[PDB]
């Protein structure tokens, strides 16, 4: 407890974090563009419109990658447990910014969480439907009624995902001090003790024991 | 864009915002394809590839008289030849196939690019090619499979009903050249009476289920068919019977939009209004007093 | 644009976005002026800017025949003038220039504003002023020195190959005027044809290096000549021998832009994965243990 940080987030962790949304800033735009075309600021996203049609799915597909990577390195610490239970009960209360005092909160609190299982869920379904609404590599071997189910699917999971998001950005800038924990990998303790008791808990024992184990 | 003035629908254009129409006081046109007096000459395909500039490769025959296999980017209307004794002895029933310009075009309605797909005063649905974007969503909002891309500059293509002859008063290249009158041109007032006075003559002749397709699904067409089969329209190498708009695209294309517009603008609010209300969460808000 | 549905080669666009060009079985065309026939007498000059609307300033006589003294933003064409003892006995080679609506255009190649400049299936390369900007790189892309700006209204304009003629099935006004035929237009299969007919014409009254000047350099073009001394090009007041997109805007249009490209990527992600994986410099980085 005699350091102003503690280490939260890897660097390999927090360089593909940030390489997925800057690719999603340019996929959720040329998105919006072909869903709202009356905003058609948004149609040079890529630059035009054509090319925006053409690397939206492959700046897609990257993504998807990204995630893939992010899930096995967080979905271990974003498992539910009855321990979320009361997370949910108090979520009034949670977003008054009193969660400590109603919560158990680890490594990840249960909106995080659902967060993460949200958007993880939302971007394989994009890569189904959209792989199955691409032209002109593979919409061509689907029967023309799982294509336009699939127009339909994309375009609500797309809008989903992006509603999503907004959310956690907004909490991430909500909840001080996130921020920078994402872009340098460091969190004070004391944030760590306000929005994640046992997580800190956790780490702080790991340390003083382990160090306590070496025999001093 | 829009020098005729008498655009009446136009792809993603919002509906306060209509597409210029001033000069919409023109008789409707239609083609009347009478299916029953067709040989299947191929002449249409021919005509239509000659006076539209364009040349499809030369494929391959395996089994059928069908040529080209399908329509194209480069063959915008294609014969379609079936095979049957589902009536009783043998037929051959041979059906000039491309665009219908429905009334109701789900081509347009899917379309995401604005102007890249408009429909005349007249009734013709054309392409806008500077606009199209080849996403290739008008593929799956036609509910007969009409639009076809070109691989060579991404974009789609399709009958136009020949609107750079029809605009200044002649009648589409396959129509004219049609060896046996099969495909008749004019108002679709009069195409409509024509088509009636086909069915009664094939009614005289023993086709009880003689009709003119003119789908009302789609709000009627400007491309028609009079059938000696009206009741089994897929016999006609699958015609579809009672097409219509896709319900997914249908929702697609209509209250999903306005319903994600109401999440956000609320969801904006809300997070605007909630930070606001509540203020930041920082490590301390307590030694602040 | 793009109503025609017939553009080959279109300016700043990326090659993975071609213009629309479904509609491209049609046959080049092209004008052949025979220098051996030709009188001096600019009723071509005359016949274009009457056509195209145009009026240049009336100049002045400073020693030669030539007046215009070069092309404009009102004059397209203009005949040039030279007299030379060079081949052993005096010569007065008197030769059209203008645009030469070359197969792979360095005007094209050169503009940074996307669609100003076209291709057409049928060769002609012609200007579309609402995308003009002004700049000027066209004129030095050209091989040819042939594009002029018009201070009136900062854009280009040159010699159109009478696309508004051509494309309706009429010649180009300063073909059908010619007096002497020493203009010819037609398809350039068939130009080429008359061209070397009349090279052998040539070779058997004694000009041995006769030929046809179609250069090859820029992939050939749809205006071509006929010269008495093919084998001296610049003696017809500096045609130039073997012309060629310039090496530097090759370079300066081809590779530097990718490159630049990935330089730009390559920066933006080192500087992000730098300042990420070391973290600010701020004053103290030791008491923060
Ligand atoms: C409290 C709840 C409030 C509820 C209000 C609900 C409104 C619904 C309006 C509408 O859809 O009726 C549509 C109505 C009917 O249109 P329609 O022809 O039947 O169909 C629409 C089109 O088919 C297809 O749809 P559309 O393209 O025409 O969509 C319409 C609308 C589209 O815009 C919207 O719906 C909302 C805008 C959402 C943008 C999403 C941004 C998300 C991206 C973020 C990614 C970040 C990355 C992280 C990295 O665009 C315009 O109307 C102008 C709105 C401009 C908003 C500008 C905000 C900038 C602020 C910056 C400071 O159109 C209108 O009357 C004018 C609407 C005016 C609304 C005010
Ligand atoms: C690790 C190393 C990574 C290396 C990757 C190299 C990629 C080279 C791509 C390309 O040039 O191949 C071009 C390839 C061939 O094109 P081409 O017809 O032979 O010639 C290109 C045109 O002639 C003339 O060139 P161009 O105009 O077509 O240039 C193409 C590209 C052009 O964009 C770029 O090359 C990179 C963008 C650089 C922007 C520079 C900003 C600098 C200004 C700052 C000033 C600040 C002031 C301080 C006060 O534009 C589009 O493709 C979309 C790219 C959109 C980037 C959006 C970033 C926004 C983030 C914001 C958050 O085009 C493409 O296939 C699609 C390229 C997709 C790249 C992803
Ligand atoms: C997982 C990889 C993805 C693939 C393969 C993919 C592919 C596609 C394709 C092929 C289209 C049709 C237009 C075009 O060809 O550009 C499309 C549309 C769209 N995509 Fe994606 N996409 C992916 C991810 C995403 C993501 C992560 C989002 C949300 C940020 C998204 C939002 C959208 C939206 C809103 C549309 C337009 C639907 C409409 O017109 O209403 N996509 N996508
Ligand atoms: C500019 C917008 C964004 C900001 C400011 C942001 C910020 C953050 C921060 C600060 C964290 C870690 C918080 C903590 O240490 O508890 C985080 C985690 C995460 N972010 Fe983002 N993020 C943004 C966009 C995105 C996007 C576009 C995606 C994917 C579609 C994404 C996916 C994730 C995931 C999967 C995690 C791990 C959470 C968990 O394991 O529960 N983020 N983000
Ligand atoms: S030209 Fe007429 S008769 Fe011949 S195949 Fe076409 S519609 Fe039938
Ligand atoms: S047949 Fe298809 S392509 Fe033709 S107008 Fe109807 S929906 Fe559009
Ligand atoms: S491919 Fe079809 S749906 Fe897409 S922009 Fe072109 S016309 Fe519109
Ligand atoms: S109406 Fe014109 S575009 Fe359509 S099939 Fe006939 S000839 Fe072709
Ligand atoms: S009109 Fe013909 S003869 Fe006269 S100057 Fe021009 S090219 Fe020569
Ligand atoms: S002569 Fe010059 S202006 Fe004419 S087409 Fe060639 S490069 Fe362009
Ligand atoms: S001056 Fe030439 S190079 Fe510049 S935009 Fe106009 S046509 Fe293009
Ligand atoms: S082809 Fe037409 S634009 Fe060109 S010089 Fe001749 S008359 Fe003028």
């Amino acid at each position: 407890s005699k350091s102003k940080m503690i280490v939260r987030t890897k660097f390999i962790d927090r360089a593909c974090h940030w390489t997925v949304v800057i690719c999603f800033f340019l996929v959720a735009l040329s998105g919006i563009s072909f869903f709202f075309p009356t905003l058609q600021w948004l149609t040079q996203t890529f630059g035009t419109p054509q090319m925006g049609r053409i690397l939206h799915p492959f700046f897609g597909i990257a993504i998807f990658v990204a995630l893939m990577f992010m899930f096995v390195r967080f979905v271990h610490h974003n498992i539910p447990d009855k321990k979320d239970i009361p997370w949910l009960l108090n979520i009034v209360e949670v977003l008054k910014g009193n969660e400590h005092k109603v919560a158990d909160v680890g490594k990840y609190n249960a909106g995080q969480k659902m967060m993460f299982w949200s958007i993880m869920s939302m971007i394989f379904v994009l890569l189904v439907t959209g792989v199955i609404i691409w032209r002109p590599y593979f919409a061509q071997y689907f029967p023309m009624q799982v294509v336009r189910y699939s127009l339909l699917i994309h375009a609500a999971a797309g809008i989903i995902l992006i509603h999503a998001i907004l959310i956690h950005m907004y909490m991430a800038f909500w909840v001080k001090g996130s921020i920078k924990g994402m872009i340098e990998g460091k969190v004070s303790r004391r944030w760590a003790k306000k929005h994640h008791p046992r997580w800190y808990r956790e780490i702080e024992k790991a340390e003083a024991k382990k160090e306590s184990e070496e025999g001093i | 864009a829009m020098e005729t003035q008498d655009i009446i629908k136009r792809s993603a254009t919002n509906s306060i915002t209509p597409p210029s129409q001033v000069r919409d006081y023109k008789a409707e046109v239609a083609k009347l394809i009478d299916v029953s007096t067709c040989i299947g000459c191929k002449a249409c395909q021919v005509a239509c590839s000659e006076w539209n500039d364009i040349r499809d490769e030369v494929g391959h025959c395996v089994g059928v008289y069908d040529n080209p296999a399908d329509l194209s980017a480069k063959s915008w209307t294609v014969m379609r030849f079936s095979e049957t004794e589902q009536n009783g002895k043998l037929e051959w029933l041979i059906r000039k196939d491309g665009c219908m310009h429905c009334e109701d075009p789900g081509c347009l309605k899917a379309c995401p690019s604005a102007g890249a797909i408009i429909q005349y005063a007249n009734g013709i649905v054309d392409f806008q090619s500077e606009n199209c974007i080849g996403c290739g969503y008008c593929i799956a909002g036609c509910p007969f499979n009409i639009p076809r891309l070109n691989k060579e500059d991404n974009r789609v293509y399709k009958c136009t009903l020949c609107v750079d002859r029809v605009s200044v008063g002649q009648e589409p290249a396959c129509v004219k050249t049609c060896p046996t009158g099969a495909i008749h041109f004019g108002t679709k007032k009069e195409m409509l009476e024509l088509a009636e006075q086909r069915v009664a003559k094939l009614k005289a002749r023993g086709y009880e289920h003689a009709g003119v397709y003119n789908p009302e699904g789609v709000g009627g067409t400007h491309v028609m068919y009079v059938l000696h089969h009206a009741d089994q329209p897929e016999l006609y190498h699958g015609l579809p019977k009672d097409p219509k708009i896709d319900t997914s695209v249908s929702l697609w294309k209509g209250a999903l939009k306005p319903l994600a517009a109401a999440g956000f603008i609320a969801t904006f609010a809300g997070l605007i209004f909630h930070y606001i209300g509540i203020g930041p969460n920082k490590e301390v808000d307590d030694d602040e007093e």
